[PDB]
C-alpha cells in the first residue's frame, strides 16, 4: 500500500523539510531533487517540483518536472507541468508530445504558451515546430488550440490567410475565444475592419460574458473611427463589470477621443480619486480643459501630473498654454522652480522654454533662457543647437557657425549638424565652398535623411549648376516631398531664366496652405515683389 | 543561520531503520511516525500530549457538554443496569423512564455480560440516530421504546437551598456554558429567597479542570472589579490578561470556597481570583497545585496536539504551579461525635457554620 | 491561672482557670509574651472562659479593663469605668462559655458581649452587664450557639499526588521551591483538633480576619 | 512500487517546528528529537526502551550489587506497571503481594506514562531501606504498602518429599547453575526413594524465570527427546531452537507440573514444552504470557537500544505469547504438611497418586 523509507532517504527528506521551515530553501530544493531522482516516487518528485517552482530554478524545475511526469504518467497535472517547463527550456516538439499525452486524458490544455514560445523560437526551429504541428493536426484534426498555434506560426511567417481560412471553416473554432481574438489580430494585420466588425459582433452574441471579445470589438470600432457605437459598447462593458481598471482607462481615452468632455472628465476624476495611473488622468483632464478653453484648469492639471513619460509632454503643453495666455512671471517662476527641483529635467525644460520663446518671436527672454542654460550646462548639444538658432534669428552667422562647428567636431558621424550648418552658412555667407563641403560630408555620412538632400539641393543651386541640383532635389522628394526642396527647385528655375515654372511651383504650395509662413518668407526672399 | 541538528536527525533515522528491521511484528512507517509524535508531546511534560481523532472528539465533547445520545446517567452493577438519573430536557423523561429501571437491550443488544465502559460505549452513538430500547419492568415481558438520539448538555453547576437564607452551589466541571449557567443559577437563587441571600457557599471539590474562559467568567460573576488572571509565555499570542467587568450578580454576599486535593488548574483559577481579591474565604485541603494553560492547535485529519503554552498567575503575582493554594481554614475530612447535605458532609457543615457565625456577627 | 498556648502564627489561645489575686499581672504578662511570640501582631485571641467558676470581682474587672478601653464594665451603687489602658491592642475577640462559668468569668463575658468588643460562642452560661440586662437572672445568651462535641480525622489510605510528584513538571513562576508530598507528624493533637467548639471558634476567627479587610 | 508516505513526514516536521515555536519554555530541538526516539521505541512495545550511550556504558559494567531490591518482577501492561510475579523468599513475598497486582503509584510518583525500566531502577535501592508503594489489587482501591528492601539471594531449587514415592521440587528462580542443582536434587531424591519415584510433582509457580539456558537445561533433564523451544523473529539470525539429548536423569518418573498466575517466560517455556510433549500434565492458574526476548543491539555513536528481537514458541507450535498456557486440568488455590497447606498441591499429589495406582507400574 505504502512504500518504505531507506535510512538515507528519511534523513534527507527530514533535513530538507526542516530547512524549508527555517526558510533555507536551497538545502530543501537540493535534497528534495536528489531524493526525487533516486526514489522517483510521485510524492517526493512533485514536492520537489513545487519547491523549485516557488523558487524558480529553470534547470532544477525542468529536471524535477520531467522526473515527476515519468514517475506518474497517469497524472495529467504532472504531464502538463512537464510540458510547460520543457517549453520554457526551448525544447518544443517534446513539449508537444507531452501535450498529446495530456489530450489523451481529456482536460485543460495551454497551447498558447507553445505558440508564443514558437514565436520566440528561431525560424529554422520554427519550421521544425511547424512540421511537428502539421503532424499533430494529421493525428489530431479535431483540436482548435493547435489551430491557434499554427495560425500564430503563420502570422510570424507573414501569411495568416491559410490558417485564418481553416479556422473560419470550423464553426466550433469560430465559436471560441482565442480563435476569434486571433482572427481580429490577423484582420488588423491585413487591415479590413469591414469583416472584423461583423465577426466580432457574432462572437459577442456567441458569448458576451467574456471581456476579450468585447474589448477587441471596441478596438476595431476605434480603428473604424466610429464613436457612437464604441461609446455604447464601452458603457455596456462598464455596466456589465466596472471592476476592470484597464477597461475604465480605455473607456476614458475613447470618451476623450469622441468629443465627450463631461463623461471623460467624470471618469478621469474618479480615476484620480482612486489615484491609480494618476499622471495620465491629469493629462487627459488638462486635455479636456483645453477643449473647454479654460486656461486655469488646463495648466493646473498638467502641473499636478506626477513625474513620468506623460509629465514632460504635459509640462511642455502647460508652458505653451501659459505663454499663449500671458502671465509670463508666474509661468516663468513655476517652470524655474520645477527645473531647479531636478537638473536633468531642468536642462530639457529650459531648452523647451527657450525654443518656445524663439518660436513666439521675442528676444530678451529667449536670450536670457538660452544663455542661462548654456552657462549651467554648456556641454549639451541641444543647448548649442538652440544658441545657433538664436544666432540665426539675431542675423549673425558667427555664433551659429562656431556652435555647429564644435558640435560637428564632437560627433564625427553626425549629419544633422553638418546639414544645418551648411544650409545656414549658404543662406548667410557669400562663399559657397564651405557650405558645399559641409553638405558633402553630411551626405557621405548620411545620404538618406531628407534634410541632407534638401541642403544638398540648396547648395547646388547656390553653386550655379542645374543637373546636380535637380537630381538631388528629386531624390529629396523621393525620400519625402518637402517644401524646402520645392523652394530650391523654384530657385533653380529662377536662375535658369524661366519664371512661369517657379510661379506654378510656388502656386502649388500656396494651394497646399493659403497663409503658409515659410512660403511667404521664401517668396519675399526670391521674387522680391508683393505680387509674385 | 542557526545550524540544523544533522547528527541528531542521523541518529533518529538510524533508530527508525533499526526498529523497522529488527522489531518482531512488521511495523509500517505510519505507526512509527505517529509514535514519535506522541513521544515528543508526552515526554515533553506530564499534561501535554498528542491527541488522536477519536480522543480529540472526546475532548471536544467534554469541553462542550452537548453530546450525542439520549441523556440518561446510569450505573451497571450486579449485571443489571441501574438508572441513576434521567436528565431533564431529554426524551428519557418523556419516555417514562424511571430510576432503577432494568434496560435489557439497547438497540436489541443484550445489556447482560457487558462491562460499565462497554455498556456506555454501546449506549452512545451518532447524533440523530434512532435508538430502540427493550426494557423489562419488574421482571415482566419486555417492551420496546423508540427514541431519537440528539444533543444533550450536561448541567455542570448544581444549586440548592440548605437553610433559609443560605444557598449551596457546586461546580462539577468547567465547561463553555458554565458562565451563563452560574449567572442563571445565581439569579434563580436570588429570586427564590425573594431578594436577600444571607450566605453563599461554593464547592470546587475534585474539579479536574475545563476551558479557561468559563473559569474567568465565573470569577467575574463573583467579583465586581479587579483583574482575574494573567498568563505569560514565551510566545506573544499566549501573553494575555483577563479582568472582571463591573457587573456582579452576587450583590456582595459572603462566599466560602471549598478546595479539595482534586481541584485543578481551571478551578484553582477561580479559587485564586476569589481569594487574592479578598472576596471569599478558602477552606479545605491543599489543591492540586497545577499551573498551566493548554492550547489545542488544529491539524490535518482532525487529530490536533494540545500543548501547554503559558503559565498563569494569581492576581497578586504568585504562581500556584507545583505548590498550589494553601486554604485559609484547613479543615480536613473527619467525623464529629457529640434531605440536608450538610449533616452527611463534614466540610459543608463546617462551611455552613462559619457562614452562619459571620452573618450573625454582622447582624444582618 | 492564665494559660497562653499559641495555636497558629496569627491566632493565640488564652485560658483563665481561676481568678486568683492580681491575675492582671499574669494576664498582661501573657499578652506581652504572646505579642513577642507573634512579633507584636495578633489576628484574634480566643479567651476560653470555660469551667471557671470565678473569683474576686476586682481581678475580673481588672481583666476586663485590660481587654477594654471605654464604657462602664459592671454595675450592681457601684460602677467601673474603663481607662484607655489596654494590652489587648484591638484584637478581634472570641470568648467561649461552656455553661460552667458561674460568677466572675460570666461577668467578664457579659461585659465584653455588651460592649461589642468580643463575641460569645460557647453554650449559655450556668449563671451586672453594662446594658440593662442582668447576669445571674437570665444567664448569658451567646450570640452564636455551638453545642460542644468531638471531632476525629480518618486516615488517608492513598495520598493525592501533587504536581511536584509528576516527573519533569514545570517549576513555579516566581522560582520558589515546590512543596513535596512529604509527611511529618504534628507536634501533638492541638486543641483545635480535639474539641469541636474551639475548632469552630478558630475557624470563625480566621474567616473574620480574612474577609474583614486586607 | 508503492508510494512513499511523504505526507506523514511533512506532518511530523510541521509538528516538531510548531512545538519548538509554541512551548512554555525554550526547548532545543535535540531534546525534542530524543523524546521522539524514546516515544517511537516505547509506545509500540512497553518492554523495549532507548538506552543512550551512557546508558549502554553503565549497562556494560553494572553496579557492584551493594544495592538490593524488592524481588518483584513487573510487566508493563495497559499503561500500568503490573507485578508479573513476586519472587518467593523476599520482603515482597513475606509481605502480601500477589501476581496480577498493579503498582499504580510508587514513592508518591504515579507510574502511568512511565516505562518499566525506570520504575524498576527506582525500585532498586540501598540495602535495608524503607519504601512504600500503592497497589490496585483485583480492582480494589489503592492501599499503601510499606516494606524494607535489602539484597536477596534465593536458592534456585528446593526439594522435599510428601508421601512414599512422591516428592515436590519447587523452583524459586532460574539461575545460571540451576541445571546442575536441579540434576543434583533429582538424583538425591531418587537415591532417597530407593527406587523409581511414583511421580515427582514439579511446582513452577510464582517464578519470574531467568536465563533461558537454565530452562532448557531443566526441560532436557526431564525430557529425553524432542525440541524444547524455538524462537522466531524477523531478522535472519532470530531463528533459534533447542533440543533434548537422550540423557534422562528423571528416570522416567511420572510428572505433574503446576502453573500459578505468576509464571514468567522461562517457567512458561519449560512448562509448555513438557505439556506439549505429553510428558506431564499441568494444573493451576494460567501463566502470565510473557514470552518476548528483549535484546540490546547497537546502532551508532556508542549507544544501543533494547528491542524484542524474537519471541518464543513451544514445540507443538502454540504461541507462548498472547495466550499463556492453558493447563489440561484447572484448579484454584485456596504444623501443616506441604500437601495440605495449599489446595493445589493437595490436588496434584492426590491426582498423581490415583494415576500411579491405576496404571500399576
Amino acid at each position: 500500500k505504502y512504500g518504505s523509507f531507506s535510512e538515507d532517504s528519511l534523513y534527507s527528506l527530514l533535513v530538507a523539510e526542516l530547512a524549508g521551515q527555517r526558510n533555507r530553501f536551497d538545502i530543501a530544493l537540493s535534497n528534495y531533487v536528489v531524493q526525487a531522482q533516486k526514489t522517483r516516487d510521485p510524492g517526493v518528485s512533485e514536492r520537489a517540483f513545487r519547491i523549485a517552482e516557488y523558487l524558480g530554478a529553470d534547470q532544477e524545475a525542468l529536471d524535477t518536472s520531467l522526473l515527476w511526469a515519468r514517475s506518474a504518467p497517469d497524472n495529467l497535472d504532472a504531464q502538463r507541468a512537464a510540458a510547460i517547463q520543457l517549453a520554457r527550456a526551448g525544447r518544443y516538439e517534446e513539449s508537444m508530445v507531452y501535450m498529446e499525452k495530456v489530450l489523451n486524458g481529456q482536460g485543460d490544455t495551454h497551447f498558447d504558451f507553445l505558440a508564443l514560445s514558437a514565436a520566440e523560437t528561431d525560424p529554422d526551429t520554427r519550421a521544425g515546430l511547424l512540421q511537428s504541428f502539421d503532424h499533430l493536426l494529421k493525428k489530431y484534426p479535431n483540436n482548435g488550440q493547435l489551430l491557434f498555434g499554427k495560425a500564430l506560426l503563420l502570422q510570424q511567417d507573414g501569411r495568416p490567410d491559410e490558417a485564418l481560412t481553416l479556422l473560419e471553416d470550423n464553426s466550433a473554432s469560430r465559436h471560441e475565444v482565442a480563435p476569434l481574438l486571433l482572427r481580429s489580430r490577423l484582420l488588423q494585420s491585413m487591415k479590413r475592419s469591414d469583416e472584423a466588425l461583423p465577426l466580432l459582433k457574432a462572437g459577442i452574441k456567441e458569448h458576451p460574458d467574456d471581456k476579450r471579445v468585447r474589448l477587441a470589438y471596441a478596438r476595431l470600432l476605434v480603428e473604424q473611427n466610429r464613436l457612437d457605437d464604441a461609446k455604447a459598447e464601452f458603457a455596456g462593458l462598464v455596466q456589465q463589470f466596472p471592476d476592470d481598471d484597464d477597461l475604465r482607462f480605455s473607456l476614458a481615452l475613447v470618451c476623450l477621443e469622441a468629443q465627450a468632455w463631461d463623461e471623460a472628465r467624470i471618469y478621469l476624476e474618479e480615476l484620480v480619486e482612486r489615484d491609480s495611473h494618476v499622471d495620465a488622468a491629469h493629462f487627459n483632464l488638462g486635455r479636456l480643459a483645453e477643449e473647454q478653453k479654460d486656461t486655469a484648469r488646463a495648466l493646473d492639471e498638467y502641473a499636478q501630473v506626477g513625474p513620468g513619460n506623460d509629465f514632460l509632454p504635459a509640462q511642455l503643453r502647460q508652458t505653451d498654454v501659459l505663454l499663449k495666455a500671458g502671465r509670463v512671471d508666474e509661468a516663468a517662476q513655476r517652470l524655474d522652480k520645477a527645473r531647479s527641483e531636478q537638473p536633468d529635467y531642468a536642462i530639457q525644460l529650459y531648452l523647451i522654454e527657450a525654443e518656445a520663446l524663439s518660436n513666439n518671436d521675442q528676444q530678451e527672454k529667449a536670450w536670457q533662457a538660452i544663455q542661462e542654460g548654456l552657462k549651467q550646462y554648456p556641454e549639451d548639444l541641444n543647448l548649442l543647437y538652440t544658441r545657433s538658432m538664436l544666432a540665426e534669428k539675431r542675423n549673425d552667422l558667427a555664433q551659429m557657425e562656431k556652435d555647429l562647428r564644435f558640435v560637428i567636431a564632437r560627433e564625427p558621424d553626425n549629419a544633422m549638424a553638418l546639414n544645418a550648418l551648411g544650409y545656414t552658412l549658404a543662406d548667410r555667407t557669400t562663399r559657397y565652398g564651405e557650405a558645399r563641403e559641409l553638405i558633402l560630408k553630411a551626405h557621405k555620412l548620411n545620404p538618406d535623411d531628407p534634410a541632407i538632400l534638401d541642403s544638398m539641393g540648396w547648395i547646388n543651386y547656390r553653386q550655379g549648376k542645374l543637373a546636380d541640383a535637380e537630381r538631388y532635389l528629386r531624390q529629396a522628394l523621393q525620400r519625402y516631398p518637402d517644401h524646402e526642396v520645392a523652394a530650391h527647385l523654384g530657385e533653380v528655375l529662377w536662375a535658369q531664366g524661366r519664371q512661369g515654372d517657379a510661379r506654378a511651383i510656388w502656386r502649388e504650395y500656396l494651394d497646399k496652405q493659403p497663409d503658409s509662413d515659410v512660403l511667404r518668407r521664401t517668396i519675399k526672399r526670391l521674387t522680391g515683389a508683393e505680387t509674385p | 543561520s542557526a545550524p540544523l541538528p544533522l547528527d541528531e536527525l542521523r541518529t533518529f533515522a538510524e533508530v527508525l531503520d533499526r526498529v523497522k528491521a529488527a522489531y518482531v511484528e512488521p511495523v509500517d512507517d505510519k505507526t512509527l511516525l505517529e509514535n514519535a509524535i506522541k513521544g515528543m508531546l508526552s515526554n515533553l511534560d506530564p499534561h501535554s500530549a498528542y491527541l488522536g481523532p477519536e480522543d480529540f472528539a472526546e475532548l471536544q465533547e467534554s469541553t462542550s457538554g452537548e453530546f450525542g445520545g439520549l441523556g440518561i446517567e446510569v450505573g451497571s452493577e450486579d449485571g443489571f443496569i441501574k438508572v441513576v438519573s434521567p436528565i431533564d430536557d431529554t426524551p428519557a423523561a418523556r419516555a417514562g423512564i424511571q430510576p432503577g429501571d432494568l434496560i435489557v437491550q439497547i438497540d436489541g443488544k443484550p445489556t447482560k455480560g457487558q462491562s460499565m465502559t462497554e455498556a456506555v460505549d454501546s449506549m452512545r452513538g451518532k447524533a440523530g440516530s434512532p435508538i430502540t430500547l427493550t426494557i423489562v419492568r419488574d421482571g415482566g415481558r419486555p417492551f420496546d421504546v423508540e427514541l431519537k438520539r440528539a444533543i444533550i448538555k450536561v448541567k455542570s453547576v448544581k444549586s440548592q437551598v440548605l437553610e433559609p437564607g443560605y444557598a449551596y452551589l457546586r461546580i462539577t466541571q468547567f465547561q463553555v456554558n458554565t458562565g451563563e449557567e452560574v449567572v442563571k443559577a445565581l439569579n434563580q437563587l436570588r429570586k427564590d429567597n425573594k431578594g436577600r441571600l444571607k450566605g453563599l457557599v461554593l464547592d470546587l471539590r475534585n474539579n479536574p479542570g475545563g476551558v479557561l474562559q468559563s473559569a474567568v467568567e465565573v470569577a467575574d460573576a463573583f467579583l465586581t472589579k479587579g483583574l482575574i488572571v494573567y498568563t505569560k509565555g514565551r510566545i506573544a499570542n499566549s501573553e494575555l490578561r483577563f479582568s472582571a467587568d463591573p457587573a456582579d450578580p452576587s450583590d456582595k454576599v459572603p462566599l466560602v470556597v471549598l478546595i479539595n486535593g482534586g481541584s485543578a488548574a481551571a478551578a484553582e483559577i477561580v479559587a485564586g481570583a476569589l481569594q487574592d481579591q479578598k472576596r471569599a474565604i478558602l477552606m479545605g485541603t491543599d489543591s492540586f497545585g497545577k499551573g498551566s494553560v493548554q492550547t489545542v492547535l488544529p491539524l490535518n485529519n482532525d487529530r490536533a496536539l494540545k500543548l501547554t503554552t503559558a503559565l498563569y498567575y494569581t492576581p497578586n503575582g504568585r504562581s500556584i504551579q507545583a505548590q498550589g493554594i494553601v486554604p485559609d481554614i484547613e479543615v480536613g475530612r473527619a467525623k464529629v461525635t457529640q434531605e440536608r447535605p450538610q449533616d452527611s458532609d463534614y466540610q459543608l457543615s463546617q462551611a455552613l457554620s462559619l457562614l452562619k457565625g459571620l452573618s450573625v456577627t454582622r447582624g444582618n
